[PDB]
């Protein structure tokens, strides 16, 4: 096993060429530095490793340095440098998944003044090597204030332009802190055991003798950085024509929100900013029922539809005010924003969504950069047209010129099949044959005794997540009265269900206690044992089955969108723009992926059901997961 | 003694008044209004002769205002035959208001 870290002039966008890179050898116990005409022998070097069966370590490498070596071998020696999966590990994506629990943990750390406030959640190597105290010095700041005081400003990373002296001690800087947090993470035995010193074996060993959950993360990590590199195609030309029918739709409301009223003070005002629907409705005469926890009152779309004023034309105007904020929303994520769509359409014509993996407490991925995970649905007005922009048809092929096509593949009600898996332990699958059996929104309604199946399908899902009463009880439009008499009925229909919480409080706990109207559930147990064996450090006893089953759904598609693409690629089908499909997005319990011909997306299809199936027989589920597949050109169409 | 306006009976009332108009355009949410409030109703009786005391409520009357640039209240406004003679602006005590008007007068 091998440890390294490299130096670049730039991002993975505009990366040209290689300043440096030091490589620590675990069976020689020596560094090695490596300069801009080293690059070649670097290269060597890394697959020597992969040659001999090894390990390579990279920090944040899964996502930068490794493709990015790929990149930079392409254009500086012509040669093709790909470091295989199996070989190579990212210690970033392992802090992620080891210590998700530590900030939290961090707060006496950021107490005591070790540990920097704006690297406060920072996995980043800066970030861990205050926590070593191998720190001698950042490189990010000792170059900002030497712009400003030693002469001439900077914008926005100027320390990577070209090499220097500085920069090659920097470098190895990075490497040290990068070893020394490898074996922070070994010397964890939940996941490492101690019998195996894995900073010396062979990487078939490596991924074998560790937790399910490191070999995953790997896998997954490495998957989901290539759906960064694949991109969603974009139609750039549909939501700049959308915004020309918003921003006019704003502005003809504007002048007509202008007709209705009427205002060391000037006056202006627009629908926007808390002084605006307030500073008017208490001038038609309306009584706030709602407050917030600073004092204002509430303005949100619950209380607009129901705001009641004698004016009519005060009245017809809450309507008109509706629209606009929502009209601000679609063009504040599209175009009027900081992270808009229209700002992340790269030269390629897709839009890149960057996403965190398993760094996010339990299972579902983090995505921002633009957030490919909140696109407003088809049930949404003008979701429509912002769906239909991100679409394979967006990007023709290169070769055949022809528009690719969109298969949308879901896991199917995988909530509540996860639900019934952890329950058939107590009912022997008798929760689990319903949902086979269908409509179990339909039992789940009969046994908490609801007027509509609906009713039904709203409560399942709140009370599973630990909703109170008053809420439980305005679903038939009641109050906690009605709510507490909803789920105790539902418990004694479903006894399996309060059982689960027996085990689950036999795992063991601790003991709670009310003291005068405060919460005081305290716990000796705050880890959950995951599907592949992670530590999920979940809440409070008052919910986390929600926490049990999310991480049960997201693990569970992890492991799908894997095998799927590792099916795929098992068939013979390449992966990639130039290849036959390529993974466009990840959503939860869906994904999107580009197809170059209908005929691939039908095996695609097929081949994502098949993953789902080998999933639930890996973990031998008690219940039976499925999938369903939709084929069309854009997101709209597949969901 | 002192004439309440509208934005309608504002260019009537004092643009064609023929005669000294004093506007205070006030406010009730300010607090320097409220304290000359009680000097205006004291000069309205003593200057009834060769002065007329005018209040504009910028908030029942919100179009006069902006086409004086109002930047601040109280801001009295001696209108001499639909023209702006003087203007100042804060509360200005009864003695301060009494040196104003017998100077612009």
């Amino acid at each position: 096993m091998i440890v390294s870290a490299i130096a670049a002039n730039a991002l993975l966008e505009s990366v040209t060429k290689f300043h440096c890179g030091v490589i620590y050898d675990y069976s020689t116990a020596e560094y090695v530095s490596y300069r801009p005409s080293d690059f070649g022998a670097y290269l060597d070097a890394l697959e020597a490793e992969v040659a001999r069966g090894g390990l390579i370590v990279f920090h944040n490498g899964h996502k930068y340095d490794v493709p990015a070596l790929t990149k930079l071998a392409k254009l500086q020696l012509n040669r093709e440098f790909h470091l295989p999966r199996e070989n190579c590990i990212d210690t970033l994506v392992l802090s992620r998944l080891i210590h998700s629990n530590l900030k939290d943990t961090d707060m006496g750390l950021l107490r005591s003044g070790k540990l920097p406030g704006k690297r406060f959640g920072s996995h980043a190597l800066e970030a861990w090597g205050y926590r070593l105290g191998e720190m001698k010095g950042e490189y990010k700041d000792d170059f900002k204030r030497m712009l400003e005081e030693q002469g001439e400003e900077y914008v926005d990373g100027m320390e990577w332009w070209n090499f220097n002296e500085e920069m090659m001690d920097y470098n190895v800087q990075d490497v040290v802190v990068t070893k020394a947090l490898l074996e922070k993470l070994l010397s964890d035995k939940h996941y490492f055991p101690p019998e195996i010193d894995f900073t010396d074996v062979g990487y078939t060993t490596f991924w074998s003798e560790s937790l399910e959950a490191v070999d995953i993360e790997h896998r997954a990590a490495w998957l989901l950085a290539k759906q960064e590199r694949n991109g969603f195609p974009f139609d750039t030309k549909a939501i700049e024509e959308l915004y020309v029918e918003l921003a006019a739709r704003r502005s003809e409301l504007l002048r007509k929100l202008t007709e209705t009223f009427g205002s060391v003070e000037h006056v202006v005002f627009n629908p926007s900013s808390r002084d605006h629907i307030q500073k008017k409705l208490q001038e038609a005469g309306w009584v706030p029922t709602k407050y917030t926890d600073k004092g204002a009152p509430v303005v949100d779309d619950e209380v607009l539809e129901g705001v009641r004023v004698d004016d009519p034309e005060k009245q017809a105007a809450i309507d008109l005010i509706k629209e606009y904020l929502m009209i601000q929303k679609r063009i504040g994520q599209s175009a009027e924003g900081d992270k808009a769509w229209l700002r992340y359409v790269a030269e390629d014509g897709k839009i890149h969504g960057s996403v965190n993996p398993n760094g996010a407490v339990t299972g579902r991925a983090t995505h921002a950069f633009p957030n490919l995970a909140q696109i407003p649905g088809v049930r949404s007005p003008y979701g429509e047209q912002c769906r239909a922009a991100f679409g394979a048809e967006h990007h023709l092929d290169g070769i055949t010129g022809k528009p690719w096509v969109q298969a949308g593949i879901d896991a199917s009600g995988l909530e509540l099949r996860c639900l019934a898996h952890f329950m058939a332990r107590f009912d022997n699958g008798e929760y689990a044959h319903e949902i086979l059996n269908g409509d179990i929104h339909t039992k789940n309604q009969i046994a908490a005794e609801l007027p509509t199946r609906d009713n039904a399908k709203t409560f399942i899902y709140g009370f599973l997540y630990g909703a109170g009463d008053e809420k439980i009880g305005q679903i038939v439009g009641a109050g906690k009265e009605r709510g507490k008499e909803l789920k105790k009925k539902f418990l004694e229909n479903t006894p399996a269900i309060a059982a689960l919480r027996e085990s689950i409080q036999q795992t063991l706990v601790e003991s709670s206690q009310w003291v005068a109207g405060e919460q005081q559930v305290k716990w000796k147990r705050r880890w959950i044992k995951g599907l592949d064996g992670r530590k999920v450090h979940v809440r409070s006893p008052h919910a986390a089955l929600n926490t049990l089953l999310q991480s049960a759904g997201a693990l569970i598609c992890k492991l799908w969108i894997i095998k799927t693409e590792e099916m795929l690629v098992e068939k013979g089908l390449k992966h990639g723009w130039d290849g036959d499909f390529a993974y466009m997005a990840w959503v939860h319990d869906e994904i999107q992926v580009g197809c170059r011909t209908e005929e691939i997306a039908q095996v695609v299809i097929e081949t994502a059901q098949e993953a789902m199936r080998w999933v639930g027989d890996h973990w031998n589920f008690r219940c039976l997961l499925d999938t369903e597949g939709k084929m069309g050109p854009n997101w709209a169409i597949c969901h | 003694k002192i004439i309440h306006l509208t934005d309608d009976s504002f260019d009537t009332d004092v643009l064609k008044a023929d005669g000294a108009i004093l506007v205070d355009f006030w406010a009730e949410w300010c607090g320097p209004c409220k304290m000359i409030a009680p000097i205006l109703d004291e000069i309205a009786d003593e200057y009834q002769g060769k002065l007329t005391v005018a209040k504009l409520n910028i908030d029942q009357n919100p179009g006069t205002a902006p086409k004086y640039g109002i930047r601040g209240i109280p801001t009295l406004l001696l209108f001499k035959n639909g023209e702006v003679a003087a203007t100042k602006v804060g509360a200005l005590s009864k003695g301060q208001l009494k040196e104003f008007l017998d100077a612009n007068l």
